[PDB]
RNA sequence: CGAGAGCUAACUUCCGUAGCCGAGAGGGAAACAACCCAGACCAUCAGCUAAGGUCCCUAAAUGAUCGCUCAGUGGUUAAGGA
RNA sequence: GUGUCCGAGUGUCAAUGCACUAAGGCGCGCGAGAGAACCCUCGUUAAGGAACUUUGCAAUCUCACCCCGUAACUUCGGAAGA
RNA sequence: GGAGGUUUGGCACCUCGAUGUCGGCUCGUCGCAUCCUGGGGCUGAAGAAGGUCCCAAGGGUUGGGCUGUUCGCCCAUUAAAGCGGCACGCGAGCUGGGUUCAGAACGUCGUGAGACAGUUCGGUCUCUAUCCGCUACGGGCGCAGGAGAAUUGAGGGGAGUUGCUCCUAGUACGAGAGGACCGGAGUGAACGGACCGCUGGUCUCCCUGCUGUCGUACCAACGGCACAUGCAGGGUAGCUAUGUCCGGAACGGAUAACCGCUGAAAGCAUCUAAGCGGGAAGCCAGCCCCAAGAUGAGUUCUCCCACUGAAGGUAAGACUCCCGGAAGACCACCGGGUUAAGAGGCCAGGCGUGCACGCAUAGCAAUGUGUUCAGCGGACUGGUGCUCAUCAGUCGAGGUCUUGACCA
């Protein structure tokens, strides 16, 4: 039992194994009834409207 | 589906009551009496296949003590058995027929209804002596 | 050779005669003559066809025009069949007899990741005698140092799924001409409603 | 997959009802189909099931009954589509009360006291 | 797989799978919106529904089958005299989502639903 | 090479003797401490050779002359047969 | 793991047992999805029934109270909940 | 006289800062000195069944009792129950019976402590895989424009087994009994793929029934806990076998042993020395699946065109996201996304359950009947715009050169 690795792992392909860890900037877009920004599916954080007003703040 | 290890209910009053199995066959009714073969490997006797069997207990007074090596034929599954027209059988207790190696019976009269299988593989000679076929 | 394209629909029992038998119910609706392929002008010979239209709002331009060359509605399944050579579009009662065989070839059911008892049928190992690869598991791998290989095309867990299968030799039990169904004896692999095609016996033996 | 719109029921319906034939609503009282066979040789001939009916299943052309009797000493028992031409007719002999639509318990009993109620 | 089945566990057994139902049925009917998880709330939403089309029925049966599901007694007059009534002239489809957006804690993306 | 021990086995064991290796780089033997060539003070985009080579890989005669083998022998043994 | 004391009710021959619950106390200080292989604790399983295997190991099966009935053997008590 | 290295060995070369050891189980793959099957020669080969040698490794080679066994014996079958290699293949895969740690006992040896590869009971087998390798699944980039879709198959895999019966034909053969080759037709076994109509399994809250105890004030009616379904009784879709359908093949080519045609070297003879024809379950092709990262990057059909200053708005056209899917770990694939039936709901139907609440009546009551083929409802088939798929955003071509041909 008790697999362990071998030889130390080389900074290049420990890079290599990273190359895919790259974050994905989520698609921001303007709220038409407002200033900011909103994801899109979503009601606007700053003014709460999805059509109306939908959420309190 | 007969197995080895299955015991099962002679069919028959050739004087043994228990049988359990022993092999599976392949073989059927031939001009030459039983025939040999159709492969050694086969796993599952259904209605109208051969089995060799030990006989567990007989009755005293009988043509077959017990222990004895003989070639059943089976006649009464519990496992279902489904014809040509979409029909299923299956009986409530499985029940072979002890015989000889010409496919003829070794008791006098078959006891209780045989499946119809065994008129498709031409056992004659045990289907003539059985009150009901299905 | 013959061939068109339909949809599996569904199981069911039939009774030809006082058989009762499983049939399987394909639609093979008529399929559009789109492509016209020659060897002297495509290297080999061959006939493109479609089935299931697609609302026009949805093709691609360039499939319009594709389409649009043969005066034929798009359809979201264009397919081709070789040596085939029919004239005007391909209607399923004319290509076949029934009692023929045909071939039919679908996508098998994708049953995603399977493990190798389910796969290749495997042996599992004792579930009691004393293990912990319970079941399941597929036991050694290899030899040992003498090739240290463990040998390509080895039978793992993996994705059972999805292929495409040829069944041979089914057979048409009956063929209802203006409905553009089609009876096969027997199973034909697939989800149901999934594409499926229907050919003439790859192999005619005697 | 394709996409067709299409009613797969009655697509399925349609040639599934040439191949449905209905007969005597029951469920679960005493009954006797009387069937033919022909295994016989060539030749035609009749015969006999009755027993209780301890269950019903299917639709159209797959619906089928299963029927329970005890003949010689052994229990027998026998699934019949409605369909199967080798099922000439059925009648009732008798109907019964019943709490439950499949009376498995009937295996389990196999007296003369683990009848039907009439 | 699931080749056909329908559904979601929430990571949960059978007995909490159906408390959560319930009580959060009992939640947004006694008070007509309510947050929570995005999951959580495309589960609710044809529970509830099937739930008032019951009480849509007027009688004490559907005030019965609806007492099984809802066994605070105020709400049960709510959505029975109150709420199914209401909705009348509905065809079904008495909910809705929209999503709130990314809580913080877990990194869940939270949803409003309401009637 | 010469003996013993062994089975006229052993990348076997024990002695005599010469050389190499140990302590030895360089060319050859596809590769390879031992074999064949040849003992590296340093530098050169100079010349003749050793062993070994000269069809392409790959440096250098698809060299010359009398044959021999049509077996891929060449590129894995023998008693024996033809 | 840690000595002593008190430790309610319903039902069940009894009980400090078992199931639910009062009082009281708590949800065990990562969460949310999803519903692959594989693994751990589990539920049901056609037909067959120990064929499995070193071994029926494990998992079934048996299950409390009442009545009837219980052997070889015995140290006369017991075996016996045969 | 050789061969092979599977036996008991010899030798002591790597390994004592560790190369886990016998048997089983699980996976396998290779040799051929071939157990079956195929093609042959000779036979003391009439026939049939054989013997023995040659060519042949495609596939196949059974289940149980005894023992830790390998082996061997036996049961009962078989076309046959092949022989060996791969660390006597396989413990970071499993057991742990054997043997080989501590207890103990017996025999034997020792005065004794103790002992034997003699025996007997018992005795801890270590959640986390870096690399290569193997099965799956994506991301990038490439393929001299940017794109949607159909494709040719370089070249790679899988498959490959056989028995029995019948016809020929009770003919050839044989004194007789027995009893054929070749060809033709059928039917199973094991294995494989697919499938879920049938036969069944299961379907953890779809329906029902049961107990205790709590709770919704009480009765009725229900809920919770009794498992992580309290127990039981059935169970649709899915998933699945024991369940169904399909399969192995024919035709072709070149071949092995072998059998011959023409025919010399020797005016004969000889299948070979030139030449040619016939001949296998084997080789190539034929069946099914993959595949142009076949950087040798292939073809065809169609679309957008030629914009402004390697860059930027863009076309053709993808994506992000939303809603889902008989697609799946994730990714990916497929569908719908308001010129919309994509899913949910809702309605109708299907199927599961099996006669709901309540009220009436009967009856001391337990309970029975009617109303009630009821009531209830997961996954099934359709309709329907009632809810959510709003708004938007992001990316994405102007196609190098040289030579040759055709056009003004
Ligand atoms: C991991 C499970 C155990 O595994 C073990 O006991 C595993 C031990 C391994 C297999 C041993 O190594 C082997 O020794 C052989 C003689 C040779 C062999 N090959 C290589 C030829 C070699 O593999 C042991 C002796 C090696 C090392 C690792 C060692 O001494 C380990 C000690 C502790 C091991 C583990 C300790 O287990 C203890 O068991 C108790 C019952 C637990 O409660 C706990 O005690 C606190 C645990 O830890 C001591
Ligand atoms: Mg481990
Ligand atoms: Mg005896
Ligand atoms: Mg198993
Ligand atoms: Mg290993
Ligand atoms: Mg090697
Ligand atoms: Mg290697
Ligand atoms: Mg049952
Ligand atoms: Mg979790
Ligand atoms: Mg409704
Ligand atoms: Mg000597
Ligand atoms: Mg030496
Ligand atoms: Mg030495
Ligand atoms: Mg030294
Ligand atoms: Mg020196
Ligand atoms: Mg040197
Ligand atoms: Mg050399
Ligand atoms: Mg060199
Ligand atoms: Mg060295
Ligand atoms: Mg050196
Ligand atoms: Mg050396
Ligand atoms: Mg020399
Ligand atoms: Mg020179
Ligand atoms: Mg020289
Ligand atoms: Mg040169
Ligand atoms: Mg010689
Ligand atoms: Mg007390
Ligand atoms: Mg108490
Ligand atoms: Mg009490
Ligand atoms: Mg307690
Ligand atoms: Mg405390
Ligand atoms: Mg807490
Ligand atoms: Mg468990
Ligand atoms: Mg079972
Ligand atoms: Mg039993
Ligand atoms: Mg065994
Ligand atoms: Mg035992
Ligand atoms: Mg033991
Ligand atoms: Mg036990
Ligand atoms: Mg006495
Ligand atoms: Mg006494
Ligand atoms: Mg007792
Ligand atoms: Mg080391
Ligand atoms: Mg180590
Ligand atoms: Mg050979
Ligand atoms: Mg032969
Ligand atoms: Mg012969
Ligand atoms: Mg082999
Ligand atoms: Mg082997
Ligand atoms: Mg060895
Ligand atoms: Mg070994
Ligand atoms: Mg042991
Ligand atoms: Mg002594
Ligand atoms: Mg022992
Ligand atoms: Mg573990
Ligand atoms: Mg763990
Ligand atoms: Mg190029
Ligand atoms: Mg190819
Ligand atoms: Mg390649
Ligand atoms: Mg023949
Ligand atoms: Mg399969
Ligand atoms: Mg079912
Ligand atoms: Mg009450
Ligand atoms: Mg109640
Ligand atoms: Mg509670
Ligand atoms: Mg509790
Ligand atoms: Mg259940
Ligand atoms: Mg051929
Ligand atoms: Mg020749
Ligand atoms: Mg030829
Ligand atoms: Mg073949
Ligand atoms: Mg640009
Ligand atoms: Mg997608
Ligand atoms: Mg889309
Ligand atoms: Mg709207
Ligand atoms: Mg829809
Ligand atoms: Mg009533
Ligand atoms: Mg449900
Ligand atoms: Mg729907
Ligand atoms: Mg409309």
């Amino acid at each position: 039992k008790h697999p362990v690795p071998k030889k130390k792992t080389s900074k290049s392909k420990r890079d290599m194994r990273r190359s895919h860890h790259a974050l994905t900037a989520p698609n921001l877009t303007e709220c038409p009834q407002c200033h900011g920004k909103k994801l899109s599916h979503h009601i606007c954080p700053n003014c709460g409207y999805y059509d109306g007003r939908q959420v309190l703040a | 589906m007969i197995m080895p290890q299955s015991r099962l209910d002679v069919a028959d009053n050739s004087g043994a009551r228990e049988i359990m199995c022993i092999r599976v066959l392949n073989s059927g009714i031939g001009g030459k009496g039983l025939t040999t073969g159709g492969g050694g490997n086969k796993r599952y006797a259904h209605v109208g296949d051969i089995i060799v069997a030990s006989v567990k207990d007989a009755a005293p007074r009988g043509a077959v003590k017990a222990g004895d090596v003989v070639k059943a034929v089976v006649v009464r599954t519990s496992h279902a058995i489904k014809r040509a027209d979409g029909s299923t059988i299956r009986f409530d207790r499985n029940a072979a027929v002890i015989i000889n190696n010409q496919g003829e019976p070794r008791g006098t009269r078959v006891f209780g209804p045989v499946a119809r299988e065994l008129r498709d593989r031409r056992f004659m000679k045990i289907v003539s002596l059985a009150p009901e076929v299905l | 050779m013959k061939g068109i394209l339909g949809t599996k629909i569904g199981m069911t029992q039939i009774w030809k005669n006082d058989r009762a038998i499983p049939v399987t119910v394909v639609l093979a609706g008529p399929c559009p003559i789109v492509q016209r392929k020659t060897a002297q002008t495509d290297g080999y010979e061959a006939v493109q066809i479609g089935y299931a239209p697609k609302a026009e709002r949805k093709v691609n331009k360039p499939m319009q025009g594709h389409f649009a060359k043969a005066g034929v509605a798009p359809t979201r399944i264009l397919r081709e069949f070789r040596g085939f050579a029919p004239d005007g579009d391909s209607v399923n009662v004319d290509i076949f007899a029934e009692g023929e065989k045909i071939d039919a070839t679908g996508t098998s059911k994708g049953k995603g990741t399977q493990g190798v008892m389910k796969r290749w049928n495997f042996a599992g190992g004792p579930a009691s005698h004393g293990s912990k690869k319970w079941h399941r598991r597929p036991g050694s791998i290899g030899q040992r140092k003498t090739p240290g290989r463990v040998y390509k095309g080895k039978r793992m867990a993996g994705h059972m799924g999805m292929e495409r299968v040829t069944v041979q030799n089914l057979e048409v039990v009956e063929i209802r001409a203006g409905e553009n169904l089609i009876l096969v004896k027997g199973a034909i692999p697939g989800a149901n409603g999934g594409l499926v095609v229907l050919r003439s016996a790859a192999k005619a033996s005697a | 997959q394709t996409h067709i719109k299409i009613n797969r029921g009655e697509l399925l319906r349609g040639i599934e009802q040439d191949h449905t034939r209905q007969l005597p609503d029951f469920r679960p009282g005493d009954t006797v189909r009387v069937d033919t066979k022909v295994r016989e040789g060539n030749r035609t001939r009749s015969q006999a099931f009755e027993g209780v009916v301890i269950a019903i299943n299917g639709s159209g052309s797959r619906k089928s009954f299963t029927v329970r009797k005890i003949s010689f000493g052994e229990g027998v028992e026998r699934v019949f589509p409605f369909a199967s031409p080798l099922v000439n007719q059925v009648t009732i002999v008798e109907r019964g009360k019943v709490r439950r639509a499949k009376l498995y318990y009937l295996r389990e009993l196999r007296g003369k006291a683990a009848r039907i109620k009439s | 797989m699931r080749h056909g089945k329908a559904g979601r566990k929430l990571n949960r057994n059978s007995s909490a799978r159906v408390a959560l139902a319930r009580a959060q049925a009992t939640a947004l009917l006694r008070e007509g919106r309510i947050q929570t998880t995005l999951t959580k709330a495309k589960e609710l939403r044809p529970f509830v529904e099937q739930l008032i089309t019951t009480a849509k029925g007027g009688d004490l049966h559907s005030r019965r089958l609806v007492a099984q599901d809802i066994h605070d007694k105020d709400v049960v007059r709510k959505v029975m005299d109150e709420v199914a009534p209401k909705y009348a002239e509905r065809p079904g489809g008495y909910t809705r989502i929209l999503r709130v957006g990314t809580r913080r804690g877990d990194g869940v993306t939270m949803a409003l639903i309401e009637l």
